[PDB]
RNA sequence: UGAGUAGCGAAAGACGGGUGAGAAUCCCGUCCACCGAUUGACUAAGGUUUCCAGAGGAAGGCUCGUCCGCUCUGGGUUAGUCGGGUCCUAAGCUGAGGCCGACAGGCGUAGGCGAUGGAUAACAGGUUGAUAUUCCUGUACCACCUAUAAUCGUUUUAAUCG
RNA sequence: GAGCUGUAAGUAAGCUUUGAUCCAGAGAUUUCCGAAUGGGGAAACCCAGCAUGAGUUAUGUCAUGUUAUCGAUAUGUGAAUACAUAGCAUAUCAGAAGGCACACCCGGAGAACUGAAACAUCUUAGUACCCGGAGGAAGAGAAAGAAAAUUCGAUUCCCUUAGUAGCGGCGAGCGAAACGGGAAGAGCCCAAACCAACAAGCUUGCUUGUUGGGGUUGUAGGACACUCUACGGAGUUACAAAGGACGACAUUAGACGAAUCAUCUGGAAAGAUGAAUCAAAGAAGGUAAUAAUCCUGUAGUCGAAAAUGUUGUCUCUCUUGAGUGGAUCCUGAGUACGACGGAGCACGUGAAAUUCCGUCGGAAUCUGGGAGGACCAUCUCCUAAGGCUAAAUACUCUCUAGUGACCGAUAGUGAACAGUACCGUGAGGGAAAGGUGAAAAGCACCCCGGAAGGGGAGUGAAAUAGAACCUGAAACCGUGUGCU
């Protein structure tokens, strides 16, 4: 359940000037918790997590030749930690 | 890969599950990182969970008819 | 009906009368690629920089026959059960060597 | 209460039913009497109060 | 065809510098002008990515265009206290049993649902290209759970709760 | 039996003779909404109870089960009221609910425009629409019949009878049936008399109840009376019902399958010319032009691990059948009929017999009752008021195999690429849009240009076949000229 409640980091600038704090962005299934959530992070990762914003995020219309549609939505979640670290790339 | 899993005991089984599952995560967070290059792992791995829940299955209906 | 390996010749086309080899297959749309047979001529861009460069493009498989394996003429083939296993015949001698 | 026809005397026809004669009277039904309404026909006929 | 004709949707702009293949029309500066119980600043409905950065100039823009609410690529919305739900009811709508009705169905009791009203705990400063009473710093408050404890004394009563 | 990772081209990374991709049979998994059913709700969301379980010092969180309303079957309890009852509670079961091609079928309810050269009886028409119930068909069906011979012998459907007989502001119009010729063919079970038991009153007489047996009809049958008789027949489509065995076909993937070379023109031959061959195969489609012999096939022949569908033979499971007496007992009641108001029958209430509904009346019992077009008498035919029943017939959203003096992109489906752009608050309305080449060989490189476009070079048989790509008419717009 704990891998299938985290489904792959964001890696963007904001999400790397974020993490010069100890803040770390994931995307999660769209019908969790931010309670299961922080379970989920805290026996993945061996930390302690301090607290846990959420998000959710509309599907957006897009094109790819003369095809109109719309992308997936999604759930965001900022994962502040007290002690430890997350070792990315 | 069905006829190697069928010689495991039923404990065994939760096991792999348990290790194969936590190997397609890691495969999926090396992906969103940009550094994974053999892309072909993944849908082996799933083919392989999904392997060892036929055959979990396939146990628990067959003992419940001898029972 | 032939393989990847064999040695066929051809009976229609600007090329009648080479021989070749078989080296790809095609069987979606029953084409076969042949060595030394219908060659063209592509103009590839920059990737190194290119030009003209000569390959082979595939010829339809009805084109083809294969080569009687004594009397060295085009034959059509049939089939025969040994060992209850199919093999290929040359419709004018014996078995058919097609191993690779 | 099936329909039909009212005529008048240039027989000119227009809709019209005929109802049952229905009254309410306290019958043994299985068990506790109840009060239903039943015709005055099936009760000279085949129903006791 | 009418015909290179009618129109181009209320108004004050000028010049210098820049960039570019190309500039009345884009950017920067100075001067001038217009609104100011508002052409200013907030919150609702409604819209639904139009928001931000880099690139672009075929079509859209009543002219032009190096620009754009347009095209391409990648990003952006953080709450115990803000507004809703885990609280309350109005009009109204539904309604177990029930009453009525060719069928379909109509009405209605208890009870539910339903804000435009009643109840209800957080403020100051800092910070981004794009969020902030939500993030960060400082100082608070409100519920709930477990420990550490004076007061607790049949559990009638007594403190207690009801 | 050698390639494969959808349409779908790429690159990357991979799988596969230790048999992949692919085809058929059987299983496993199957988020959320929706009759939607734990409660609510603006479908695809929000909020809970109870019991287990994980985790936490403990709360918060999470996981798995279960919890609609009517109905059925048990148990307990019980108000105004003493017994009771209405209710109330608990537990098992899973009976209904919604949808469709709902085309065809059966019921309930039921128009108008229109025709009559106006219109009202009549017609359109028991049609459209709406509502309910079902099936692979439904309905009807075993004489209270049709008839008038020397009769026939359940029902349905086709042909004729016949646009006849009849009905009708006797107008407009509506319109049968018997006989005859065919398709198909099939008959049965109850209620009652009576008998045997069991049970309650009762006084053991009777009544009533329950089970079983018997028994089913017209020139009358059955009960009863008496005299002659026994396991062969029957069966799951009615006639009572279950389930086993061994077979045989047919589907649902497949396999084998005869026979041709050379030259000319050409980019290419299947065409032309010449010489051959097969045929239980000269259907058809592909292949660089038009192929019986090049490919896929065709005639013919062979094939199933598994699941279905039929169908046989055993098993199995049931079961006596006649005759004479004929009028002692039984033979379907608020029924048949009648009056009044209506409807359906070809038939407009009429010479209306015949068949149904509402309201009131209301019989007979074999020496009985009904019909034969008011009614009466005699004759002839039948025996109502209980139920079941295959086949011949109707239809096509579908599936499998085929066919056409059917269309060929303004045609044929609205739709060859869509119930989509788009329009409307909503119910709803509803388009336009096919073709490079045999093969992408889809124009390397040079020049003018910011680009777009172009000129050369190259590919190709062909580029005035360059993607706005087969052919390329007319309207319309230009450039150059002979005569004016
Ligand atoms: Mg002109």
């Amino acid at each position: 359940e704990a891998r299938d409640i985290l489904k792959r980091p964001v890696i963007t600038e904001k999400s790397s000037e974020a993490m010069a704090e100890d803040k770390y962005t994931f995307d999660v299934d769209t019908r969790v918790n931010k309670t299961q959530v922080k379970m989920a992070v805290e026996e993945i990762f061996n930390v302690k997590v301090a607290s846990v914003n959420i998000m959710n995020y509309k599907p957006k219309k897009k094109r790819m030749g003369r095809y109109q549609g719309y992308t997936n939505k999604r759930r965001k979640a900022i994962v502040t930690l007290k002690e430890g670290s997350i070792d990315l790339f | 890969k069905a006829k190697e899993i069928r010689d495991l005991t039923t404990s065994e089984i939760e096991e792999q599950i348990k290790s194969s599952k936590e190997e397609l995560f890691n495969l999926r967070f090396q992906l969103a990182t940009g550094q994974l290059e053999e892309t072909a792992r993944i849908r082996t791995v799933r083919k392989t969970i999904a392997r060892l829940k036929t055959v979990a299955r396939e146990r628990e209906i067959e003992q419940s008819k001898a029972n | 009906h032939i393989k990847k390996g064999d040695n066929v010749k051809v009976i229609a086309g600007k090329d009648k009368g080479k021989e070749g080899k078989v080296i790809a297959t095609l069987p979606k749309k029953d084409r076969v690629v042949v060595e030394g047979v219908n060659i063209m001529k592509k103009h590839q861009k920059p990737t190194p920089e290119g030009g003209i460069l000569e390959t082979e493009a595939a010829i339809h498989v009805s084109n083809v026959q294969l080569l009687d394996p004594k009397t060295n003429e085009p034959t059509r083939v049939g089939y025969k059960f040994v060992d209850g296993k199919k093999v290929r015949i040359a419709k004018k001698s014996g078995e058919e060597i097609k191993s690779n | 209460a099936s329909t039909g026809n009212r005529r008048s005397h240039a027989l000119n026809s227009t809709k019209r039913r005929w109802n049952a004669n229905l009254q309410k009277v306290r019958i043994l039904v299985d068990g506790k009497p109840k009060k239903v309404w039943v015709s005055a026909r099936a009760l000279k006929s085949g129903k006791v109060t």
